[PDB]
RNA sequence: UUCGCCAGAGUACUACUCGCAACUGCCUAAAACUCAAAGGACUUGGCGGUGCUUCACAUCCACCUAGAGGAGCCUGUUCUAUAAUCGAUAAACCCCGAUAGACCUUACCAACCCUUGCCAAUUCAGCCUAUAUACCGCCAUCUUCAGCAAACCCUAAAAAGGAACAAUAGUAAGCACAAUCAUAGCACAUAAAAACGUUAGGUCAAGGUGUAGCUUAUGGGUUGGAAAGAAAUGGGCUACA
């Protein structure tokens, strides 16, 4: 709240500024952006101009952090990506010439595909009608869908692992499972979809 | 209005016509009374709530040297004088109504307040006006630009002659001794 | 509702002085302190020894000048000598004013073992700042 | 133990408890007295219980041209001074315990009919010294406010008059009784009626008026019949200047409506001069005592018509069973012919 | 109250002469700023509200504008709009409408004669002209005003300005115009300095969360950062702390083209990195042209961080976390 | 111009009569006894599980995070138990008076001593005796709600209300809000402020106190003790990895 309503959100993209002359529709916005005497917020410490960082990676690291220990969560991402990489490399080196053209070695792509596979399509909202709560199926927003996909995996890896099992190793298992659509988070998703299909007839209770 | 029956000549296909015989008979007394107050150093105020000619009313009043009120009439203007205008003020000795009705088509505040404060009121009353409280009513037309300009010019010259003849009367008073 | 050092608003006829018209949350903002000394500083001492004398001076002057005290005392403390600035109504004759000022300037000095100055400012009446 | 003492103002503020939490809504008034005494009333500064005489406070500075030293009164002189300061307290208590009395208007514990004094002068400088006012009605009206609940406003209906025929009435309402009295006095002058009084003692003609729900019948009365009217109409007519009148009120006896109807009827009178003007005929009074003598009261100024009025063999008048009973002597009620006090 | 103000005038003048005598300055050259300094020295009242300080100004500055006498000794008011409540406001409105009608008649005659010699003077954007607020109209028209009446007056001024303007009415409207300052928020660029046989030298200051940082930048050296006498890798073992350091350099493509020494005091591990980031951004302005400074400030490198720790409040836990509130 | 009714309310579209194809019925229709009221319309608050618009920004849901209620400990209450304080005890009490209990603190109790007994004096001192439902001083609450309110004016009477901006009776000092000030540059934010009143809200035990009560005692000193938890609960700390 220390930032007033006049303060606007900063822009981190370098390519946005490096080529101003190639377009006029976007040329017409940034000159007014600074000619309107508009103040700009300070850039957050978590977001930088790195080419190796992803907003999805940063969000998933933020969601794992317990308390305020950010370095521990950053580490846990380090070993999670490293373990996914090394397990995929061990699988890479044990196959025949045909499978190396299909097996992916990129942890970022594997993580993004796992999140897309874990992303639900429809959600449920409790609606009170006649003194009882009915689970009405409702379309979810993109941010809600991705938040559910992320939270389901984090919750599953937090509780359904053995005490000797470490978080990066368990997450490396479930990432490869969710990439191929064989993980328990996919089962949770399909459970929500089935419970929405069973109450499809109750969707008329929604008024929006 | 129910009280305009004696002040009308008849009805020309729905539109009522005001006879000008009693209009002129009333206007003679109206102008005489207006001129006498100005002659005897009286405050004369033109009250008129009509958003078409208000500028003309302030121009006429400024040329006459009298006062005007054509804007929104406040509540305790004439009654609560020691508060709205100043600690001790002089109430207007005569009120001229060019439009007895406001924009709501209700009787004006000043016609009631002048009767409350015993202030003479001379007024141009239309067929929808109420002349019961106006001391000197003149049945006429207040919506025609020529009619209102005629009335404004008549009341301008009535004040001008009164003031000038007061000045020559004082000039002869000085030569009396 | 806060009620400390606050005179409540009447129907609109009470005369209130500048000191009483301001709530305690205005001290050092709109009005100043009635007493000045060094004991309330950071690395200084002997605050209570001066505070007890301050309270005793308030009460003693209130009793010494009965009904003619306009505002509260201003107690200045500067190099072993304490000055008392008072606002007094012109109810007593100057002969009785001069008896009491000379009485206090020696009684207080002999009771506190320190020089005491007494300065009186005579006002025709209590000066009113807010509504009256 | 000296630092435990406070200021006399703070002591009294707690002693009287004028700002108590129970006295706000109205739970108080059980012991309806709040007296605060100033202890510094007759306290000379220099005097003390030891009887010391100080040259600056008690005794003058110089005597016989020489300076006075500190003295002390003798035991008996100090006792004489003590007796004086004690007897001052009995004198002040004698002044305090006596109540200044007040004229009763209609009863010993009502505000109706009491004198309130001349009203306050106007802003331009007009002073109403000949005017007199009397309280007609007092009422503790209550309103329902969200926070305080019962809001008590004293409302008074008050009429003013000078005795020369000009009188009026108005209502003043305020939180305080004194403020309501002042408001009524200052607002009654602005609404003044003029009452046409025939020969300055009685009304011109009998008036039978019908107000909202109050019927008033007033009959013209002789010189020897002084104000046998209602107890409020008598006060109003005493303020107006009417000395001889008889009035009977029937139906509702509401004070506000009674005053409004009385003033409306007294203002709607018809003068003999206006009757002569409107009928173009001479107004001739036939006194019972003066026999058949044609006493002329008003002359029809202007054109005097020679055509006489249609003589009605049988008059079509609006009679009343009350006055018919009075004329036929059937009024056997014991409440009509009693002996009452004078005006 | 006119005579009271007149006496205050002479009292203020004699006080000004005596104040000049006290200070020993020339009373002829003694001005209001000198009065302010003299009062601030003689009467050093330490109060947080500046209006409570002792002030000695001109009586027409201290006292508000007083209404003049509205009527003569015969009782007749001077102005013809006295009985309207607001004689000054309604006179202003009447004059504005009279000039509007005059302009309308003149333009009608010019159009009848087929003469178009007027121009559009309504657009005063390069001057930064604005309309008077209710306070600026209330200091002119001494009597109190209303918001709706002020809006009516402004809307009438717009109608007047939307018509072909002559000579006098433009000047009449110009007194109801206020000029704004340049809201240009461009920063001051520190000039490139040369110190002791060293080229491409500059300095920067940053502060974030009680951490003060000074950065000394050389544009002629290789890419390295020396923090408090030790290397940046040793001082910031965390990857994010070094990402903060690379954030200003990578944006301007000056990674290996500048040699920098950072000295930071206070704060924690990330507060020092943020302060060094801000100082480095403020220092790299000199080595770049103007079009990239705006890109950088729009990326957020040149704006400080006012996100500071809030003070704990009594009765609460962490200045927001309240105690366990039991309903029953 | 007429006809039929109306004499406080409850008793009472009742009992007893007459008449009637009606036999749990219809019409006419009292009295004993009880009260000083019973009634009609209206003004303003308050309320509405009436209805319609704009909302909730830590706030109701939709939704996010960390916890309580489960265990141990600390501590505060309600209960039993003792010779053994008191007050708070719905939001607005429960690590609250108390930023603080071995004697002191301590006002509680049991044993013992002194009674013009702190002060210059006082048929005087002294009382933590009762009344917070007499108070002042200090606060909680609605409450980051905006209203309160002196002097006036108006209403075909007035309990009360007072507004139409192309304006239809409203001016209005002042207290609030707002503004300003502090967190040492602005902005934001925080802090602070929040009037009149509601809860007869808390405090005679910070201190003084009106009233009613003690004076070889309900006053003043010394010593020793003020446990313990069958059990219930509130708030925190430690964790359950
Ligand atoms: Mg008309
Ligand atoms: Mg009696
Ligand atoms: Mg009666
Ligand atoms: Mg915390
Ligand atoms: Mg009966
Ligand atoms: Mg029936
Ligand atoms: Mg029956
Ligand atoms: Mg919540
Ligand atoms: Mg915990
Ligand atoms: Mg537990
Ligand atoms: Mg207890
Ligand atoms: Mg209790
Ligand atoms: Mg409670
Ligand atoms: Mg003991
Ligand atoms: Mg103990
Ligand atoms: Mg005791
Ligand atoms: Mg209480
Ligand atoms: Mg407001
Ligand atoms: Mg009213
Ligand atoms: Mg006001
Ligand atoms: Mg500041
Ligand atoms: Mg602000
Ligand atoms: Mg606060
Ligand atoms: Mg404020
Ligand atoms: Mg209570
Ligand atoms: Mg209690
Ligand atoms: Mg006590
Ligand atoms: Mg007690
Ligand atoms: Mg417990
Ligand atoms: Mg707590």
């Amino acid at each position: 709240s220390r930032y007033g309503p006049e303060y606007k959100d900063p822009q981190i993209d370098k390519e946005y500024y490096r080529k101003p002359l190639a377009e006029q529709t976007e040329e017409e916005k940034y000159e007014r952006d600074f000619k309107k005497t508009q103040l700009i917020k300070a850039a957050p410490a978590t977001k930088t101009s790195s080419v190796f960082e992803d907003p999805v990676i940063s969000k998933f690291t933020n969601m794992m952090m317990k308390g305020g220990n950010k370095v521990l969560a950053r580490s846990l991402m380090t070993q999670t990506l490293e373990a996914v990489k090394r397990k995929q490399f061990a699988k890479y080196h044990a196959a025949s010439a045909e499978e190396q053209a299909t097996i992916e070695r990129n942890p970022y792509t594997i993580f993004h595909q796992a999140l897309k596979n874990c992303e639900p399509v429809i959600g449920l909202v409790p609606i009170l009608k006649g003194g009882h709560f009915y689970q009405v199926p409702v379309p979810l927003a993109d941010r809600r869908r991705r938040f559910l996909a992320m939270k389901w995996m984090i919750a599953e890896c937090r509780e359904k692992k053995h005490r000797r099992v470490l978080m990066p190793e368990k997450l490396s298992q479930e990432l490869l499972e969710a990439f191929h659509n064989q993980g328990p988070v996919i089962k949770r998703k399909h459970d929500m979809h089935k419970m929405a299909e069973a109450n499809r007839a109750l969707a008329h209770y929604r008024w929006w | 209005h129910r009280f305009m029956e004696p002040y009308l000549f008849g009805s020309r296909l729905g539109q009522d016509i005001i006879d000008l015989e009693q209009t002129a008979a009333h206007l003679q007394l109206a102008l005489n009374f207006t001129a006498h107050v100005a002659y005897r150093e009286g405050i004369i105020l033109f009250v008129s709530r009509h958003r078409q000619f208000a500028h003309l009313i302030e121009t006429t009043a400024r040329d006459c040297g009298e006062y005007a009120h054509t804007r929104y009439f406040k509540g305790g203007l004439l009654t609560n004088a020691p508060l709205l205008l100043g600690p001790g003020v002089r109430l207007p000795d005569l009120i001229i109504f060019l439009h007895t009705l406001n924009n709501v088509f209700e009787p004006h505040v000043a016609v009631r307040d002048a009767a409350k404060m015993n202030i003479p009121t001379v007024g141009i009353v239309d067929t929808n006006c109420n002349p019961a409280l106006i001391t000197y009513p003149v049945p006429g037309n207040d919506d025609s630009p020529p009619a209102v300009r005629l009335f404004c010019r008549l009341f301008q010259v009535a004040i001008s002659r009164a003031k000038e003849k007061r000045r020559q009367v004082e000039a002869l008073y000085r030569l009396q001794g | 509702k806060n009620r400390a050092a606050r005179v409540r608003v009447s129907k609109g006829d009470k005369p209130v002085t500048y000191e009483e018209a301001h709530a305690p949350h205005y001290i050092a903002h709109r009005k100043g302190w009635l007493s000045l000394h060094t004991g309330n500083l950071d690395g200084e001492d002997h605050a209570a020894e001066r505070t007890v004398e301050d309270v005793f001076l308030r009460k003693f002057m209130l009793g010494t000048f009965p009904g003619c005290l306009a505002d509260q005392l201003v107690l200045k403390r500067r190099a072993n000598q304490l000055e008392i600035c008072a606002l007094v109504l012109r109810q007593l004759p100057p002969h009785k004013f001069y008896f009491l000022v000379g009485y206090s300037e020696t009684l207080l000095s002999h009771f506190y073992k320190c020089p005491v100055h007494l300065h009186l400012q005579t006002v025709p009446s209590k000066v009113v700042y807010k509504y009256i | 133990s000296f630092f435990t003492k406070l200021t006399a103002d703070e002591l009294w503020k707690g002693a009287l408890a004028e700002s108590g939490a129970g006295a706000r809504k109205g739970r108080g008034k059980r012991t309806k007295k709040k007296r605060r005494k100033d202890l510094n009333r007759g306290q000379i500064i220099g005097e003390g219980r030891h009887g010391f005489l100080w040259p600056g406070l008690n005794i003058p500075l110089m005597r016989n041209g020489a300076v006075q030293t500190i003295a002390q009164r003798s035991k008996e002189d100090q006792e004489k001074v003590e007796a004086d300061m004690v007897q001052q307290r009995e004198e002040w208590d004698r002044r305090r315990k006596m109540k200044v009395k007040r004229e009763r208007g209609w009863s010993g514990n009502t505000w109706g009919g009491v004198s309130l004094g001349p009203p306050d002068p106007g802003p331009n400088g007009e002073t109403y010294d000949d005017f007199d006012t009397r309280i007609l009605e007092v009422r503790n009206v209550f309103n329902m406010t969200a926070k305080e609940g019962r809001k008590r406003s004293v409302r008074v209906l008050v009429a003013v008059g000078n005795g020369k025929g000009a009188a009026g009435f108005a209502i003043g309402k305020a939180t305080e009784r004194a403020d309501a009295f002042r408001k009524a006095k200052n607002r009654a002058v602005h609404y003044l009626h003029y009452i046409e009084r025939y020969e300055d003692h009685t009304i011109y003609h009998d008036i039978s008026l019908k107000f909202k729900r109050t019927h008033i019948k007033m009959k013209k009365q002789p010189r020897g019949y002084g104000l046998h009217c209602h107890r409020a109409i008598m006060t109003i007519c005493r303020l107006i200047g009417i000395k001889d009148l008889y009035a009977k009120v029937s139906g509702s006896v509401n004070m506000l409506n009674l005053t409004r109807g009385l003033f409306l009827g007294l203002s709607r009178q018809e003068t003999h001069q206006q009757l002569a003007d409107k009928k173009s005929l001479h107004v001739v009074e036939f006194r019972e005592e003066c026999g058949p003598l044609p006493i002329v009261v008003a002359s029809p100024q202007g054109a005097l018509r020679k055509d006489p009025e249609p003589e009605d063999e049988v008059p079509d008048i609006t009679l009343d069973w009350e006055d018919v009973k009075a004329a036929q002597g059937m009024k056997r009620s014991v409440w009509s012919g009693l002996k009452r006090a004078a005006t | 109250t006119v005579d009271f103000i007149k006496k205050q005038i002479e009292e203020f003048n004699i006080g000004k002469r005596h104040l000049a005598n006290m200070m020993g300055e020339d009373p002829e050259t003694f001005t209001q700023e000198d009065i302010d300094r003299a009062i601030a020295y003689l009467f050093p009242s330490g109060l947080f509200e500046k209006r409570a300080r002792p002030i000695m100004k001109h009586p027409e500055e201290i006292f508000p504008k007083q209404r003049a006498i509205q009527w003569g000794e015969d009782g007749r008011p001077f102005h013809f709009l006295f009985y309207t409540g607001k004689q000054s406001y309604y006179s202003l409105m009447h004059d504005t409408y009279g000039k509007l009608l005059d302009v309308e008649k003149h333009h009608n005659q010019l159009r009848a004669k087929d003469l178009l010699a007027e121009k559009t003077k309504i657009l005063k954007d390069p001057i930064g002209s604005r309309w008077l607020i209710k306070e600026e109209l209330e200091e002119m028209l001494v009597e109190k005003l209303s918001d709706q009446d002020y809006a009516q007056f402004i809307r009438l001024l717009e109608r007047l300005s939307a018509l072909p303007c002559g000579a006098t009415e433009e000047d009449f409207v110009n007194r109801f115009r206020r000029s704004i300052p340049i809201q240009s928020k461009k920063q001051l660029i520190e000039p490139l300095q040369y110190d002791e046989q060293g080229m491409a030298f500059s300095r920067g200051e940053g502060k974030r969360k009680t951490a003060k940082a000074e950065v000394v930048v050389y544009g002629q050296g290789s890419g390295r950062i020396d923090v408090n006498g030790v290397d940046y890798l040793l001082y910031f073992p965390v990857t994010q702390d070094r990402e903060q350091l690379m954030f200003p350099l990578h944006f301007l493509d000056r990674l290996g083209k500048h040699d920098m020494t950072c000295a930071v005091s206070g704060g924690g591990r990330s507060a020092q990195a943020g302060a060094v980031r801000l100082a480095m951004a403020r220092a790299l302005c000199s080595f770049v042209t103007e079009d990239e400074v705006e890109w950088m400030r729009q990326a957020g490198l040149l704006t400080a961080d006012p996100r500071v720790r809030e003070r704990k409040k009594p009765g609460q836990e962490g200045a927001r976390r309240k105690f366990t509130w039991k309903k029953r």
